[PDB]
């Protein structure tokens, strides 16, 4: 068979994961709360290259209208969970 | 930037709604409530089978003129016909070029 | 290839064509030419069902081939004898036919330097 | 032939005195019984038809219609209860009475011995159905469809009386076997030219010929499903049935005088199969499929060969089960969404899967896969064209390409893709369209396995 | 065989699928190589081609051009 | 079953191409900060990989000791 | 500078290469507006009967409707004979007929002349 | 042909399996290691595919190559035929060096 | 996809649009990971080159002839993500979706096999046949009297209500739902 259904847990893991690895934020600061431009101190562009990071992730492409508003990594955990169908 | 408090807002409540949707198209542990020999294979679908095609051709298909023909079998010098006991000659005495 | 870049490209004139030849007698340069013989006959052809195209000069050695291949059947690996004598018979053939090129090719040149210079000698 | 003929009569008072709520089982039951007893009118003698008597006669070419048309009663019977159902006791019999007429009609047109009594029955199917599509019709367009079929085939039918009557007064009889074998040949004179065209014209209005085929999509549109099913499947063979008969007394003038209908019939092959890509109404786009498939039959009737002769029985009849099935098809997701355009219901498979599978064989069968009985026809119609002329495989080439494209073109739009989100009231299939659909198919199949049946005379 | 993601590691390899993996890409090198050991000539050719100017005109009857 | 991420303070992109980009960007008066994200694609496993011929002749080795063997056996068997 | 892409009618221009869209002028963004309140009031009439829990059946589409209807009725009420409509109909409508007249007369007179002839090569020709 | 294109299908379609329904071997690295009897059979398949020697491939291709060399032919369709023979090795190649060999390029959850 | 358009994109949006579709064309051209990632940065700095235009007019120049260059630029084969609309799985699994009305048609033989699933189904039918009127009644409360203006929704605002028009948002059939 193949994978394993996804749990919101692995997938706020994986979105924390790529985004301490991020150089432009600092992992000992970033909390699944962080804002984007508000808290962590980055513009448009270090956004679009944190979605287009989040769609290397996960495998899945995400539209540009739906972005343009994820600004904080549980956004992104949330889109993801709805997208693919994860309640737990 | 982002969404508006609306926006977020009516997010969360769709967001618990599916996810109590999804919960529930879980099953219970009794739902599909269901109401009340080695050489068997190669027996019916091999040897049946060819009991019935070769019986059809050796009593039915053949007793028609035609209907199976084969192509007249290979005539070598050297060979031995079966029938008239006949014996064909051999191939003229090769020049020998060993 | 060299025969193609002679012919399309020098004087076609001076190169056999693989259509029509031979334009010369088989006899004319030749003094005696021993006519082609067979080892199979007609009906020895037919017997053994070989195909039109194989019915060459060299259906003999294909007719040992194929009756050694049924004699030796579950061992299809014992017709080499047989095989390479089909083989180099048919070798033997495809020198011959490329002899006759050659051949021809040469007369062809050879007619035009005695026909036109004998034409030189003719005009002085 | 009074055999199969009194029961069929008998069948109109025992549905005037049955109870209320026995009257289609009674209609279905008896009219397959005599569907059974009429299949044995397929013996044939060989050198010659099976004379009864000196009023009927049932040949070949006549066996496997007469076959079709009665077992097209009880399908008929059984497509029509449902959209009936609100319908009064007494209109339902008289519902019941016009589809017994017109097979009363139907049945002794194919048989009877001259030509003038087939031209009062052929005529006289024309009653029955006009009340049937302007009575039972859904739609107000239904009225102008009932003119369009009344008049374009009487202003066909009403010369053809004329030519028949003087035949009749120059030849002494009018009985098929006398007009067989005391044929002449027709001179090549303006007299005999306008003879031909009146003998020939009514039949080919029938069929219908290309550019007069405009009364067909209006009049099988707006009708009930079961007078669609019988207007498909017989009533365009009567026309090929006629055609075929009449044309002993026109030899040689055929020979040049088929030209145009030839050109007509060829060309508009192309011409309503490509009508048929850009469709948006579901029973339109079957109607025009049915002109190109009778087009194919022109063809072959005109060129006067064995093959050919042939190749139009297997197709007339092929091409009347095939078409009865593909109305019935459409008909139900209609009753289901109360509209004919294509592309409102779609991906019915996900929702409705046997009666997909249904569609799917349905299709198959439209575009002549082999070795269907529709194939034969085609293929034997495509040869003695050839021969004719080679260079009509261009044009016959050309219309089997557009008939596939149409045919997958309907299954894929209506069966494919994903289902409309708003239409929540597709039900599950009835029993009773399911064995509809199965008493169309299987009896197709089965004539596979016997093509000599559907063959004809010639054969 | 049980085998479980690992999420950006190389993936666990069972020894099965390693010695039938180098066992058959063997078995195809040991193939050719007795091949071409016992068929060298399907590749390299057998019977030699015979150059046409290697030809006197006597065993090919043309005459010295003065007839 | 239920396993967990690798520490990422382990994807670190020196000995990897991604030190000769950052070096080359740092050329020019760039960076690279998205580099730690592709270390593991070199890191472990994946360190070293075969060249294209090496990979057409995987079992050559075995193959070519196997029929050596077979070929010696035939030197020494048609003795007989 | 780069080479230019010029659109054709199947394969037409793409958004990013129209200079409309980068000449914006407020008129415009009010017909956009304009445009997007048409949108969102159809949207929301559909939504209130496609979520309706009452309603069994097929919402019915005026829209589709007219496209049906002036795919069909409405074609004859609105034509007239014109110099175009009047070629074009003479053309696509007998022009065809008398194309392959010609083709299939031409070729059986041929033939016909030619088994006149004695010389067809009819030979195993029996079904017809 | 039959043998090794319907294999080289297959050794596609473990790869399209194993790499969660991907078919752009853009985003397929390296694999040489991580699906060991895949790499053999496809390469076995593409040495099959090209005409190597004492091969499926070589009775088939190469006859076929010899004879369309020594016959009375058309001399466009010949040349035609060495080209593509030749665009056959370079694909082979593209698939092998693009799907086995290099770094991986799939996303991170193996 | 979930989102409500707008009646037009700003400049801002545009220009985040062709960063993000230039990014994956360069990506697609640059297969390997470090040589994408280089020009991936050389495309950044050349972006951030002219990030603080003040001038709309020359702003607007800039991107029209970058997305010219885009256009005679782009690979002609992208990478597409396989469930996206170009992808080779896009709508794979669309005809596995059958809607959840379909479930009223079933026969009582088949409801009698999942008895809990059913139970809890009407729970669900009663829950939106309760909410329905609250639902049209707040929609016909926060709308302007010249229609809804975008296709924005508004959540539920009292104690037991349901955000307006969520039955079919809420059920969905699945992506994966065989
Ligand atoms: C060739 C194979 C030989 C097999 C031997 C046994 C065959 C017995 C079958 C008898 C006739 C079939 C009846 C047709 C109606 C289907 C009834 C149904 O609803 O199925 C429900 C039943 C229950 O399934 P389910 O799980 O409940 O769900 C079903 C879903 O609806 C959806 O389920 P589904 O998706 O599986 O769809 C059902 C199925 C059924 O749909 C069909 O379309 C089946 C009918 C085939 C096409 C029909 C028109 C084409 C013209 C051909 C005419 C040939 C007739 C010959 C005489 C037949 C006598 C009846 O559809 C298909 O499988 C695809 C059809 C494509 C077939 C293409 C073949 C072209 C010609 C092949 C050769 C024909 C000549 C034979 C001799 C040639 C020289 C040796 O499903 C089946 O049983 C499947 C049917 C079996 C497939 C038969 C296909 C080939 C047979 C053709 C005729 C037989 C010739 C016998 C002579 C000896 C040879
Ligand atoms: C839209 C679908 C409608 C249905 C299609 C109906 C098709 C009807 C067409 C009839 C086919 C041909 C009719 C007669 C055959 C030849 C016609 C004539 O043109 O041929 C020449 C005739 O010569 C001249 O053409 C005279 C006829 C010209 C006058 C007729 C007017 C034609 C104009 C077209 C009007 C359209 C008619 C259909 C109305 C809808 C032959 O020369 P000739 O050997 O000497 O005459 C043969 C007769 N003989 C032996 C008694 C002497
Ligand atoms: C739904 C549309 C269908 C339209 C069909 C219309 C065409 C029908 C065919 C022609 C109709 C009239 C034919 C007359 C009936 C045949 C009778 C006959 O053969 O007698 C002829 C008589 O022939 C005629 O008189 C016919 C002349 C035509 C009179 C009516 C003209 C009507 C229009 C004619 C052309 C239309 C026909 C084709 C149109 C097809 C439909 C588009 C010879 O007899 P005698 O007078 O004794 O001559 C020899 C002794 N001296
Ligand atoms: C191989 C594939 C083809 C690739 C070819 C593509 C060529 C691209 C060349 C470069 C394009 C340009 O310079 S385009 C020139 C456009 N100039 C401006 O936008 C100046 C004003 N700046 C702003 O409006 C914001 O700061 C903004 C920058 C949007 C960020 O905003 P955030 O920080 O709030 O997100």
């Amino acid at each position: 068979s193949d994978a394993p259904p996804l749990t919101l847990e692995a997938i706020k893991d994986r979105v924390l994961y790529v985004l301490k690895l991020y150089d432009k934020i600092d992992p000992e600061k970033l909390s699944v709360n962080s804002h984007f431009m508000k808290d962590l101190g980055l513009d448009s562009l270090d956004q679009v290259e944190i979605i287009m990071a989040m769609e290397d992730e996960f495998g899945f492409e995400i539209p540009d209208i739906d972005a343009e508003k994820l600004m904080c990594p549980q956004e992104i955990v949330d889109y993801i969970a709805d997208k693919k169908d994860v309640y737990e | 930037s982002g969404y508006t408090p609306d926006e977020k807002l009516r997010l969360q409540q769709l967001r618990e709604l599916r996810r109590r949707w999804l919960k529930d198209q879980e099953l219970s542990p009794r739902e599909p409530v269901l109401p009340p020999r080695h050489s068997i294979f190669a027996v019916t679908h091999v040897l049946i089978p060819v009991w019935i095609i070769h019986y059809y051709l050796k009593y039915h298909v053949t007793a028609k003129p035609y209907t199976v023909v084969e192509r007249k079998p290979r005539i070598f010098p050297g060979d031995t016909i079966l029938e008239t006991g006949e014996v064909i000659p051999l191939m003229k005495e090769f020049p020998d070029q060993h | 290839g060299a025969h193609l870049a002679r012919r399309y490209l020098g004087d076609a004139s001076k190169e056999p064509d693989p259509l029509r030849m031979p334009t010369f007698p088989p006899d004319y340069g030749f003094p005696e030419r021993k006519e082609r013989e067979m080892v199979a006959t007609q009906q020895e052809m037919n017997d053994a069902q070989l195909m039109l195209q194989q019915r060459d000069y060299c259906a003999h050695y294909l007719i040992q081939l194929l009756k050694c291949k049924r004699d030796s059947f579950p061992n299809f690996l014992a017709c080499k004898h047989e095989q390479h004598d089909w083989d180099y018979c048919e070798h033997l053939d495809y020198v011959k036919r490329m002899k006759e090129f050659e051949r021809e090719r040469r007369l062809l040149q050879r007619k035009k330097r005695r026909e036109q210079r004998e034409a030189e000698m003719a005009r002085g | 032939m009074l055999k199969i003929i009194i029961p069929t009569t008998m069948l109109l008072p025992m549905t005037w005195m049955s109870k209320h709520n026995m009257i289609w089982i009674n209609a279905t039951v008896h009219s397959l019984l005599i569907s059974l007893i009429s299949l044995s009118l397929l013996n044939q003698l060989g050198e010659n038809s099976l004379n009864f008597s000196l009023t009927f006669f049932s040949d070949s070419l006549s066996a496997p219609l007469l076959v079709l048309t009665t077992w097209l009663l009880p399908l008929m019977l059984m497509a029509s209860q449902s959209h009936l159902s609100k319908e009064t006791t007494t209109r339902k019999k008289l519902y019941i009475t016009m589809l017994i007429l017109l097979q009363l009609f139907l049945i002794m047109t194919f048989t009877a011995t001259e030509l003038i009594l087939f031209y009062i029955l052929f005529e006289a199917t024309l009653v029955p159905t006009l009340i049937i599509i302007t009575r039972w019709g859904n739609q107000t367009e239904r009225l102008n469809a009932g003119l369009y079929f009344l008049f374009y085939t009487l202003a066909g039918s009403l010369p053809l009386l004329v030519a028949l009557v003087y035949i009749q007064n120059t030849t002494g009889s009018l009985n098929f076997l006398i007009i067989h074998y005391w044929s002449h040949p027709l001179s090549n004179s303006w007299s005999n030219i306008f003879m031909w065209l009146a003998c020939i014209m009514a039949f080919m209005v029938k069929m219908p010929l290309y550019g007069l085929h405009l009364w067909l999509p209006k009049a099988h549109v707006e009708a009930p499903i079961a007078g669609s099913m019988v207007l498909a499947a017989v009533l365009l063979k009567l026309g090929g049935y006629g055609m075929m008969r009449i044309t002993t007394i026109l030899n040689p003038l055929t020979n040049y005088m088929a030209y145009p209908f030839l050109m007509l019939s060829m060309w508009g092959m192309i011409m309503t199969s490509s009508i048929c890509l850009r469709q948006t109404d579901l029973k339109s786009l079957i109607a025009y499929s049915s002109v190109s498939h009778m087009a194919l039959v022109i063809v072959a009737i005109m060129i006067q060969t064995p093959w050919s002769f042939m190749g139009a029985t297997a197709l007339m009849i092929a091409h009347g089960l095939t078409s009865s099935m593909l109305f019935c098809l459409a008909n139900t997701n209609y009753e289901r969404v109360h509209s004919r355009t294509m592309i409102l219901a779609r991906g019915l498979q996900t929702l409705l899967p046997l009666m997909a599978t249904w569609w799917l064989v349905a299709s198959l069968t439209n575009l002549a896969l082999p070795p269907s009985i529709n194939l034969i026809g085609e293929l034997f119609i495509i040869t003695a064209s050839f021969s004719w002329s080679n260079i009509t495989i261009i044009l016959m080439g050309m219309n089997m390409m557009i008939t596939a494209l149409y045919s997958l073109y309907m299954l894929i739009t209506t069966q494919r893709g994903k289902y409309t989100h708003h239409i929540n009231n597709i039900k599950p299939s009835f029993t009773r369209e399911n064995a509809l659909m199965a008493l169309h198919i299987l009896p197709l199949l089965l004539l596979t396995l016997n093509p000599k049946m559907i063959l004809g005379p010639l054969y | 065989v049980h085998i479980e993601p690992r999420y950006r590691q190389f993936p666990q390899l069972t020894r099965s699928q390693l010695i039938q993996a180098e066992f058959f890409s063997a078995t195809m090198w040991f193939w050719i190589l007795w091949r071409f050991w016992h068929d060298s000539d399907a590749v390299l050719g057998h019977f030699p081609y015979p150059d046409p100017s290697q030809w006197t005109d006597e065993e090919l009857g043309i005459l010295p051009d003065d007839e | 079953s239920k396993m967990e991420l690798p520490d990422y303070k382990q994807w670190k992109i020196e000995g990897t191409p991604l030190e000769t980009v950052q070096e080359k960007l740092a050329a020019r008066g760039l960076r690279d900060p998205w580099g730690r994200n592709e270390a593991w694609r070199y890191s472990g496993g994946f360190a070293n990989n075969v060249s294209f011929v090496g990979a057409l002749l995987k079992g050559f080795k075995w193959g070519f000791a196997a029929f050596v063997v077979a070929v010696g056996a035939e030197y020494y068997l048609e003795s007989q | 500078s780069f080479p230019k892409y010029k659109p054709s009618r199947l394969a037409t221009l793409p958004a990013t290469l129209d200079p409309a869209e980068y000449d914006i002028s407020p008129e415009t963004r009010k017909a956009q507006a304009e445009r997007l309140a048409i949108r969102s009031r159809l949207k929301r009439e559909y939504l209130l009967q496609y979520n309706d829990p009452n309603r069994l059946g097929v919402i019915e589409d005026p829209a589709l409707i007219r496209w049906t209807y002036a795919r069909s009725a409405n074609i004859y009420p609105n034509f007239r004979p014109t110099p175009k409509t009047s070629l074009l109909g003479a053309l696509f409508g007998i022009g065809p007929l008398f194309f392959w007249y010609y083709v299939f007369k031409t070729d059986r007179d041929k033939k016909e002349k030619l088994i006149q002839e004695g010389k067809l090569d009819q030979t195993f020709n029996i079904s017809y | 042909h039959a043998f090794f294109k319907a294999m080289l299908f297959m050794c596609s379609g473990s790869i399209i399996h194993s790499l969660n329904d991907e078919q752009d071997i853009r985003k397929m690295g390296g694999l040489y290691k991580a699906m060991p009897f895949t790499t053999t059979a496809l390469i076995i398949g593409s040495l099959a595919l090209t005409g190597m020697p004492y091969l499926t491939g070589f009775y088939s291709k190469d006859l076929i190559i010899e004879a369309v060399n020594m016959s009375y032919t058309n001399a466009w369709a010949l040349l035609m035929t060495l080209i593509a023979t030749s665009l056959t090795a370079a694909y082979s190649t593209r698939i092998i060096f693009f799907a086995f060999l290099g770094k991986p390029r799939f996303p991170p959850l193996v | 996809a979930f989102s409500a358009p707008a009646a037009y994109l700003t400049h801002q949006q545009k220009v985040l649009r062709l960063y993000k579709r230039a990014l994956r064309h360069l990506e697609s051209w640059c297969v390997h990971r470090d040589k994408y990632r280089y020009f991936a940065c050389l495309m950044r700095a050349r972006f951030d080159e002219h990030k603080n235009e003040k001038d709309m007019v020359k702003a607007t120049q800039l991107l029209r002839q970058a997305e010219e260059e885009f256009w005679y630029g782009q690979h002609p084969q992208p990478y597409i993500f396989p469930e996206s609309p170009g992808g080779t799985s896009y709508e794979r699994y669309e005809c596995y979706k059958v809607p959840e009305w379909c479930l009223d048609d079933w026969h009582p033989s088949e409801k009698a096999m999942y008895p809990d699933y059913f139970a809890k189904r009407e729970q669900w039918k009663r829950l939106r046949r309760e909410s329905w009127e609250r639902e049209v009644k707040q929609l016909q409360e926060e709308t302007p009297p010249g229609g809804p203006r975008t296709e924005a929704l508004p959540p539920a605002r009292k104690e037991g209500d349901l955000p307006p028009l969520w039955w079919h948002i809420v059920t969905r059939p699945r992506e994966r739902p065989m």
